[PDB]
C-alpha cells in the first residue's frame, strides 16, 4: 500500500504547535486524517479530495490540514491541548469504493504533556524466577518491570542469547499509571518470559529484557540537570543459575 | 471553449392593449458562459423590481433566461432590454417593438 | 424524482 | 449515517465460534461496508468488504435489516483484536470516506489444561532489595482483583504460550513502592 | 403525445469567491416543477409547479439529499477537471449535467439519456442503450474507467428504465390539467415594407403548449430556405410559448408565399396567406 507517517511517536508541550505528516507513494487522490480514542472508534478530523482541496471531518476543530502536493497530507495543531493526546491514522484511497478501499498507515502516538520536564525514560529491572515455582511446576518465569516512563511510548522485547524470543512471553496489553491522580502520571509496564526449569538452571543461557523508549528529539529544548529524556533503549538482564 | 453571444428578444406576455396591465419579457438564449447582466429599461433607465427564471440550458448546452417585470404600456413610453455579457464589446440594447 | 447515481468524474 | 457496535467487549473460548454484531443507518440505495481487524500492533487491517448493489471469517449481510455481523469460527489466539465495522456511502452522506463503529475488543481465551493457582515472590537480579509478586497458573475463570491500596500495583491477566510444550498459563504481577510488602497478601 | 422528465444541473466555479454557483431545475416536458439554487437561503429542493406540492416530507427530504449529492459531486468535479486539463486556478469554468427519460403516447419507456459537459462542450455521455460511455478525450476516458468501477451505468440504467419513468407517469397523473393540456397556436401575419421593392412577411404563433412547433415558409408550394429567419421559441410567462418566422419577398409577390404551421393541437397543419 505504501503510507508512511512522520513522526510515529511524539510528545508535545501544551500550547506548542505540532505537525503530523502523512506521505504516500501511490499518487492517490483521496487522503484522510482520523484519530482513535477509547469510546469513539476512529473519527475523521479532515480529508482531501485532491490537491489544495481539503474539508472538515467531525472532529475538525483544533486542527488544520494542507495538501500542497499530492503525495503529502499534513495535519497541524496550532496550539496543542491535552484533549489531542490520541492515536492518529492517515488513510489513502484511489476510488473510494468496495474494491478501492481506504488503506491506513500505521499510526502516530501523540501525547500532549503539560511540560516537557514531565518526560522520563524508563527504568528496567529483571526479576529472577522463584525457587518455589521451579520445584512446584518444573518451569521458571522471569518478570521484567519497566517503570517511571512518560509518555507511554515504549516497546518491550525479550532476548535470549542475543536472539529475540516470542514463545513463553506475554506483556501487559496496557501500561499502568503510577500516580493515577496526575494528568501527566508516569507509567509502569510488566512482562513475563517463561522457560523450562532445565533452561533457566543452565548457566550458559543469557536473558535480556529490552525496553525501547520514544522521547524528546535533538530539536527539543532541555534545561534540566538530569540527562535529556531522549529516544533510547534501556535494558536489564540475568544469567541462568545452577 | 466557444463563447456564444446571447440572442435577445423583447416582447410582451399578452398582445399589448394601451391601458391594460401586461408583462414585459426579455428572453436571452444561446449564450455561454452563464454569467450575464440583463436590465429592463423604461425610457433608457433601469426598472428596479425585475424577476428572472432559474438558469437552464438547451441540447447544445447554451443557456437561456427569461427576465420579466410587470407594466402597463402607454403610447409614448419606450421600453428596451439592456444586456451585457463577456462576448459583447459594449452593453447591447434592443427596443421593444409591439408591431413586429 | 432525481437519481442517487452520481460519482466523482 | 452511523454505525453501531453494541458490544464493546466479548470473549470466546479457543477453537470455538463467535459473532460480532453491527448495524448501520443510511438513506441510500448503494454503499459499502467493511470489517477492520486491529491487533495490538495498532494496524488497521481490512478483513471483509461488501458492496450493497450486486475461511474462518464470514459476514451475514442482511441489507433489509441493515445488519452486517462478522462471524469468526475456529477462533485462534491470534484473533485477539479490536474489530471495527465501517460504512462508506456511494453518493450520499458519508460517501468518499469511512464512518466507523466504536469497536469490539475480542479476547480469545485458552483452556488451562492443569490449573495450579499460586503466588510467587521473585527477587531482582541486581542486588536491589526490591521484589515482585507473580500470581500464575490460575484457570481462565479467575478474575484478578484491582489494587485495594494505591501503594500497591496489580496488572491485568496475561496469557503466555509455551509453544514448544503445548502449554498455556495466565499470570498477573504485583509490586509495591512500600517497604515490607508481603506477596502472600498481594492478591487477597 | 410523448412526454419527458429532465433534470438540468449547472455548476460555475468562482475563483477567489469560495463555493461554485450550483443551480438545478427539473422539467416535465416544458413545465419546470422543481429547483435548487446554491445561493438561496433555504438550501432545499423547492417546488415550482402546483402539482408537485402534493408530495409530502419524505419526498422533499430525499430530493434535497440527492440534489446536494449532485452539488458536492460537481464541486469536486470542477477541481478534478482543471487537473485533467492542467488548467490554472485563475479562470471560471462550467460543468453541466442533463439526464432524463422519454415515454411514448402509451406512457411506456422510450429512451433514456445522461450527458455531462465541461465548459459548454460534450465531455462524457451514456450511449443510447444505457450500457456504456462515449468518451472522446483522454480525460473522459479516465472518468469512464472510474464510473465503470462503481457500476454507474448499471445503476443509472436501472433508474432511467424504472424510477425515471414511474415518477414521470406519476407526475403526469398528479398534474393532468397542467401537463396533459394541448394549447393550439393562435396565428397571424404581419407585413412591413423593407424598401421600394421588398417587404417582410412575418408569421406569428402565440400562446401554444407544448413548445414543440414547426413554422415553414413556402414560395409557390416549394419549401423556402432562402431569406427565411426563425427566432428561438420563447416563453410567454403563463406556461405558453411564442415563435415567429419571417421571409423577405419582392413587393407585389406576397400571395406567392405561404406560411405552414405544425403543432400537436392542430389536427391538420395551417396554411396562412397574406
Amino acid at each position: 500500500a505504501g503510507i508512511t507517517q512522520s513522526p510515529r511517536h511524539k510528545v508535545t508541550e501544551t500550547g506548542t504547535p505540532v505537525t503530523l505528516r502523512c506521505h504516500q507513494t501511490e499518487n492517490h487522490r483521496y487522503m484522510y486524517w482520523y484519530r482513535q480514542d477509547p469510546g469513539h472508534g476512529l473519527r475523521l478530523i479532515h480529508y482531501s479530495y485532491g490537491v489544495k482541496d481539503t474539508d472538515k471531518g467531525e472532529v475538525s476543530d483544533g486542527y488544520s490540514v494542507s495538501r500542497s502536493k499530492t503525495e503529502d497530507f499534513l495535519l497541524t495543531l496550532e496550539s496543542a491541548t491535552s484533549s489531542q493526546t490520541s492515536v492518529y491514522f492517515c488513510a489513502i484511497s484511489e476510488l473510494v469504493t468496495g474494491d478501492s478501499p481506504l488503506h491506513f498507515g500505521n499510526g502516530t502516538r501523540l501525547t500532549v504533556t503539560e511540560d516537557l520536564k514531565n518526560v522520563f525514560p524508563p527504568e528496567v529491572a529483571v526479576f529472577e524466577p522463584s525457587e518455589a515455582e521451579i520445584s512446584h511446576t518444573q518451569k521458571a518465569t522471569l518478570v521484567c518491570l519497566a517503570t517511571g516512563f512518560y509518555p507511554d511510548h515504549v516497546e518491550l522485547s525479550w532476548w535470549v542469547n542475543g536472539k529475540e524470543v516470542h514463545s513463553g512471553v506475554c506483556t501487559d496489553p496496557q501500561p499502568l499509571k503510577e500516580q493515577p491522580a496526575l494528568n501527566d502520571s508516569r507509567y509502569a509496564l510488566s512482562s513475563r518470559l517463561r522457560v523450562s526449569a532445565t533452561f533457566w538452571q543452565n548457566p550458559r543461557n543469557h536473558f535480556r529484557c529490552q525496553v525501547q523508549f520514544y522521547g524528546l528529539s535533538e530539536n527539543d529544548e532541555w534545561t534540566q540537570d538530569r540527562a535529556k529524556p531522549v529516544t533510547q533503549i534501556v535494558s536489564a538482564e540475568a544469567w541462568g543459575r545452577a | 471553449m466557444i463563447q456564444r453571444t446571447p440572442k435577445i428578444q423583447v416582447y410582451s406576455r399578452h398582445p399589448a392593449e394601451n391601458g391594460k396591465s401586461n408583462f414585459l419579457n426579455c428572453y436571452v438564449s444561446g449564450f455561454h458562459p452563464s454569467d450575464i447582466e440583463v436590465d429592463l429599461l423604461k425610457n433608457g433607465e433601469r426598472i428596479e423590481k425585475v424577476e428572472h427564471s432559474d438558469l437552464s440550458f438547451s441540447k447544445d448546452w447554451s443557456f437561456y433566461l427569461l427576465y420579466y417585470t410587470e407594466f402597463t404600456p402607454t403610447e409614448k413610453d419606450e421600453y428596451a432590454c439592456r444586456v451585457n455579457h463577456v462576448t459583447l464589446s459594449q452593453p447591447k440594447i434592443v427596443k421593444w417593438d409591439r408591431d413586429m | 424524482h432525481m437519481t442517487e447515481v452520481v460519482r466523482h468524474c | 449515517q452511523t454505525v453501531t457496535q453494541s458490544q464493546p467487549e466479548m470473549s470466546v473460548q479457543e477453537a470455538e465460534t463467535v459473532t460480532l454484531s453491527c448495524t448501520y443507518d443510511t438513506s441510500e440505495n448503494n454503499y459499502y461496508l467493511f470489517w477492520y481487524k486491529q491487533p495490538p500492533s495498532r494496524q488497521m487491517i481490512l478483513v471483509i468488504r461488501q458492496e450493497a448493489y450486486k475461511n474462518r471469517f464470514s459476514v451475514n449481510f442482511q441489507k433489509a435489516a441493515k445488519s452486517f455481523s462478522l462471524k469468526i469460527s475456529d477462533s485462534q489466539l491470534g484473533d485477539t483484536a479490536m474489530y471495527f465495522c465501517a460504512f462508506m456511502g456511494y453518493s450520499g452522506a458519508g460517501s468518499y470516506q469511512l464512518t466507523f463503529g466504536k469497536g469490539t475488543k475480542l479476547s480469545v481465551i485458552p483452556n488451562i489444561q492443569n490449573p495450579d493457582p499460586a503466588v510467587y515472590q521473585l527477587r531482582d537480579s541486581k542486588s536491589s532489595d526490591k521484589s515482585v509478586c507473580l500470581f500464575t497458573d490460575f484457570d481462565s475463570q479467575t478474575n484478578v482483583s484491582q489494587s485495594k491500596d494505591s501503594d500497591v500495583y496489580i496488572t491485568d491477566k496475561c496469557v503466555l504460550d509455551m509453544r514448544s510444550m503445548d502449554f498455556k498459563s495466565n499470570s498477573a504481577v504485583a509490586w509495591s513502592n512500600k517497604s515490607d510488602f508481603a506477596c502472600a497478601n498481594a492478591f487477597n | 403525445g410523448s412526454h419527458s422528465m429532465r433534470y438540468f444541473f449547472t455548476s460555475v466555479s468562482r475563483p477567489g469567491r469560495g463555493e461554485p454557483r450550483f443551480i438545478a431545475v427539473g422539467y416535465v416536458d416544458d413545465t419546470q416543477f422543481v429547483r435548487f439554487d446554491s445561493d438561496a437561503a433555504s438550501q432545499r429542493m423547492e417546488p415550482r409547479a402546483p402539482w408537485i406540492e402534493q408530495e409530502g416530507p419524505e419526498y422533499w427530504d430525499g430530493e434535497t439529499r440527492k440534489v446536494k449529492a449532485h452539488s458536492q459531486t460537481h464541486r469536486v468535479d470542477l477541481g478534478t477537471l482543471r487537473g485533467y486539463y492542467n488548467q490554472s486556478e485563475a479562470g471560471s469554468h462550467t460543468v453541466q449535467r442533463m439526464y432524463g427519460c422519454d415515454v411514448g403516447s402509451d406512457w411506456r419507456f422510450l429512451r433514456g439519456y445522461h450527458q455531462y459537459a465541461y465548459d459548454g462542450k460534450d465531455y462524457i455521455a451514456l450511449k443510447e442503450d444505457l450500457r456504456s460511455w462515449t468518451a472522446a478525450d483522454m480525460a473522459a476516458q479516465t472518468t469512464k474507467h472510474k464510473w465503470e468501477a462503481a457500476h454507474v451505468a448499471e445503476q443509472l440504467r436501472a433508474y432511467l428504465e424504472g424510477t425515471c419513468v414511474e415518477w414521470l407517469r406519476r407526475y403526469l397523473e398528479n398534474g393532468k390539467e397542467t401537463l396533459q393540456r394541448t394549447d393550439a397556436p393562435k396565428t397571424h401575419m404581419t407585413h412591413h415594407a423593407v424598401s421600394d421593392h421588398e417587404a417582410t412577411l412575418r408569421c406569428w404563433a402565440l400562446s401554444f403548449y407544448p413548445a414543440e412547433i414547426t413554422l415553414t415558409w413556402q414560395r409557390d408550394g416549394e419549401d423556402q430556405t432562402q431569406d427565411t429567419e426563425l427566432v428561438e421559441t420563447r416563453p410567454a410567462g403563463d406556461g405558453t410559448f411564442q415563435k415567429w418566422a419571417a421571409v423577405v419577398v419582392p413587393s407585389g409577390q406576397e400571395q406567392r408565399y405561404t406560411c405552414h404551421v405544425q403543432h400537436e393541437g392542430l389536427p391538420k397543419p395551417l396554411t396562412l396567406r397574406w
